[PDB]
RNA sequence: GGUGUCUUGGGUG
């Protein structure tokens, strides 16, 4: 490389937060019993506002 | 209509009632104490 | 074939 690269070890930390927990789709599913609307949560497999 | 108040489910078997539905309840009962004051004794400071 | 409601607290953008 015609740079040269700052290198060495760092300390790092694994966060909490992972894709996985925060990738939601919906294409139908339950809706509310009162307003008929999607049902909220991710959990619940409900829709984005 | 029950639709502008429907009921929910607590634990698999139990419903409450909506909060309009109770607070009808509510009005019917003093409605109908209403109309035990007119049909009979009723000294002028229960009617109010 | 049908997977419920409201507040408190702690975070992410």
């Amino acid at each position: 490389l015609m740079a040269q690269v700052f290198f060495g070890p760092t300390y790092y930390q694994r966060l909490r937060h992972m894709v996985d927990d925060k990738i939601h789709a919906r294409a139908r599913g339950p809706v509310q019993v009162l307003t008929r609307q999607p049902v909220e949560g991710r959990s619940r497999d409900g829709g984005l506002r | 209509p029950p639709q502008v108040r429907p009921s929910i489910a607590m634990d698999e078997t139990t419903q409450g009632q909506d909060d309009l539905t109770h607070k009808l309840s509510d009005i019917l009962k003093a409605n109908i104490n209403v109309q035990k004051l007119e049909m009979d004794g009723s000294p002028q400071h229960i009617i109010n």
